[PDB]
């Protein structure tokens, strides 16, 4: 498989277009694996891959390395090797939103409570705020659309859904996910050995607190 | 050691560095210096790697004493008619500053930052690898207040000074802005009404981003949901209201906002020096199809 | 005598009293400090006559050395950190300065204008009995520059430091004015925009006046010229582009725009600490009609 | 005579309407002979008077005095009472724009010249800049329109034309004025005991040299 859309953004940055999140993740370790001349950052997200360039030189040279590269697996995987998890998070799901999202859903809260934490998610890529983890590859079920409108403020550790992803706010601001519960994890701590406690690729089980 | 001892900040003084890159798999933002050739240029003036920590002063008003031994500074950026002791040494240039002496910056009419450079450079502790102030995060070393005691870098004495190149006066109102088209200007109804409009710059602009605010750009389809995508500093942000925002240093890895098109990065520090008030005038880097 | 050496200025500082009030007989406007009540409480501080000058200073970043003899001297308006050698004294306070000693204002965040008085005054030479320097006629003391030596004027050492009224704190974000409605409101299509509308302070604001921008006020008639007429400080003009004007203390005495409403006095000063980037929202004094 | 409108101008003035520069300057006389509480300044202009007061305080005792004030049918006057001028500016007819005037106006530079120094004009209202009179009440033959652009710079001392006024510009600024010739008066001077020359309410008498 070969690249879809490349467009330039702004002087010194690229976005790819894919048409989903597992394309997403084999393009980001194929990208990540080339160690590309002038390559700042490589940013996966929902529908695309920004590759950031330390000046608008390098621009038109990579958009041509680009081209030469394959994607590297075609075979991925959606469950964890030797069903080891390497985290488990706590969750009290007293979510403002959990009674919205079993309807839905068509789903009790008791089957939505059961079904996140039935299966493990994988941690595909970080975004919107530190320590913030977009989870993949969880309970299918659970496919929610996202709020209408954003909350205001969504408290520190709240533990939601929306679309194909699982994801627990790090802290207090404005979400637009819908909310089931909440976590006394520390998702994020500038002075711990691991600031962010999930990083793209580990597998993450949900525990209802009870 | 040699330490610089803050008396007075002004609207808000950071200590900024050339930021923390590579680290959206944290979702941590690169931050740092808003204007870096401002920042980079204080650092050169007094021989200092570029990777040295500066003080990022916003609308003037910043002073410190110097305690503990002799500096060398340089403040580049807006001019603030800085002075010791009152009196003026001039922007852009090495000034030497002796023990006890105060280092005192005035308020500018033209720009908004000013880049506070010590040899040896601003020795706060790094966190996550930069000095610098991340204002939506709150990484980094705190915004400075009087009373902080700011260390001094250990340094070599390298004499002479170097001359680097002058420097190009700031936009006093009218900024214009060079625009990479895209890549969601199929978004708007209307996207050349960017170009083609006075945008005024609002008060509630920081290093997060810039607010403007004119005729707002309409969407093609006002309801439609983009999923989060990876920003830079200088994307052309427009929320549904229509009213564009210009990503700052501290703007979160990725948005969830379509973007109209994407600063130039000629024009990209230009953006450090945009007054609240002032007008912004965008055009196309080259043709939109 | 006791004089101050400007070492540095900030983006505008002028010297200013009360005006020269009465003189339209000459195409003269009064001018004077853009903030009144400030102006008058710096020179109240030091116990000076109300006709005594100051010296605005915008976005601060004004700096002097004091020479010849010890001098006592207020900062009011926007709070800039002011600082004598680096040690800071508070606005709003009586401070004594040594000879030698350099007074400096920080930049403020909140505000606009900030007064410096000096007991016996800015001694420079009036212009049509004023001190005030007019923007737009360029009438009165020149704009001050780094090197100009200033006269302090004759005062006695002694006098009573009265206990002050408290200081109302300068809005931060939107500022809310009263407007009197007219007399030319009904030269507008929809005038009630005016009071709807988050109306954005640009860079192009002076002493002449604010501008304003948002959503265009439409004449009823875009052709119609009206007659010069005389202004006043607060006067809302709506010129041909619909982006409203209020009339500053350097308005020329007569204007050819309609004037769709005029801020009440008690809300003038205001705007003389209103920051470029600041939003204003109007509101109808009293309700019109006609 | 009474009043027409009185608008409220703000809180602390007045601005009262008329139908004609002549009744501005009458009732001006009016106004300034009643030495009202707590006036500041009277601003006649075009077609109004705004009466500036010292505080919100005086408006309403001010609009009340205001209605039992009269003028004399008399006092408005359009050419000089006993034809009597208080100045008289001497002007040199070598402006940029006499020729076309003379062809706006259906007239000849002799014919321009002549009607400009042949019927004495009233400074109506002081505007613009410092020292600069709008003249009324001259021969209406010469009204013109303004220039289609206004001038980067006109001379200090430029005699003009544009619509039903006459006027000389102080000092050196841009302009859109028809320019007809030049004086060498000083119109504004801020050292003299009368700074502006022209004060409303003035009649004056142009003369070719
Ligand atoms: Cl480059």
């Amino acid at each position: 498989s070969t690249l879809g859309t490349v467009h330039n953004y702004g002087d010194q940055a690229l976005l790819l277009e894919f048409d989903s999140t597992a394309e997403v993740l084999a393009w980001t370790e194929t990208l990540r694996e080339a160690e590309l001349l002038g390559v700042v950052d490589i940013v996966p997200a929902a529908r695309t891959v920004l590759v950031k360039l330390a000046g608008p030189r390098y621009q038109a040279p990579t958009r041509q390395r680009l081209g030469k590269l394959r994607v590297r697996p075609e075979a991925i995987t959606h469950q964890p090797p030797g069903d080891r998890v390497d985290v488990t998070i706590d969750v009290v799901y007293d979510g403002a939103d959990l009674h919205e999202v079993a309807s839905l859903t068509g789903m009790t809260p008791a089957q939505v409570i059961a079904a996140h934490t039935g299966t493990p998610w994988r941690v595909g890529f970080c975004g919107f705020a530190p320590g913030f983890a977009y989870l993949v590859d969880g309970d299918a079920r659970l496919q929610v659309p996202r709020r209408a409108e954003p909350r205001t403020s969504v408290p520190a550790g709240a533990v939601a859904l929306a679309g194909e992803f699982s994801g627990v706010y790090p802290r207090q601001s404005p979400g637009g996910w819908q909310l089931i519960g909440h976590t006394d994890a520390v998702m994020f701590d500038v002075n711990r050995d691991k600031p962010a406690l999930l990083t793209p690729g580990m597998w993450v089980q949900f525990r209802a607190v009870g | 050691g040699t330490t610089l001892e803050v008396l007075r900040t002004g609207p808000l003084a950071l200590v900024e560095d050339l930021g923390r890159p590579g680290l959206a798999h944290m979702g941590v933002t690169r931050s740092g210096a808003a204007d870096r050739r401002s920042h980079t240029l204080a650092n050169r003036l007094v021989a200092n790697p570029g990777e040295s920590a500066t003080i990022e002063v916003t609308f003037g008003g910043f002073s410190a004493r110097v305690c503990g031994g002799d500096v060398a500074i340089a403040v580049t950026g807006a001019d603030t008619d800085p002075a010791v002791n009152g009196i003026p040494f001039g922007t852009n240039s090495i000034h030497h500053v002796h023990d006890g002496q105060v280092i005192s910056l005035g308020a500018p009419h033209s720009g908004l930052r000013s880049y506070l450079a010590v040899r040896g450079g601003i020795d706060v502790t790094p966190v996550l690898g930069s000095r610098s102030y991340d204002v939506m995060s709150a990484i980094g070393p705190s915004p400075l207040r009087p009373g902080d005691v700011l260390p001094v870098g250990e340094h070599t004495d390298e004499f002479p000074e170097l001359d680097q190149a002058p420097v190009a006066a700031i936009a006093e109102d009218v900024v214009e802005l060079q625009v990479v088209p895209g890549p969601r200007d199929d978004w708007f109804v209307d996207p050349d009404i960017l170009v083609r409009t006075n945008w005024l710059v609002t008060n509630r602009s920081d290093r997060v981003g810039m607010r403007l605010v004119g005729m707002p750009l309409e969407y093609r389809n006002p309801d439609r949901q983009l999923p989060s995508e990876g920003a830079t500093r200088g994307a052309i942000q427009v929320p549904p209201n229509g009213f564009p925002v210009i990503l700052g240093p501290d703007h979160p890895v990725t948005g969830g906002y379509p973007v109209i098109g994407v600063v130039t990065e000629e024009d990209i520090d230009k953006l450090g020096q945009v007054r609240p008030g002032q007008t912004v005038r965008l055009h196309w880097a080259y043709p939109r199809r």
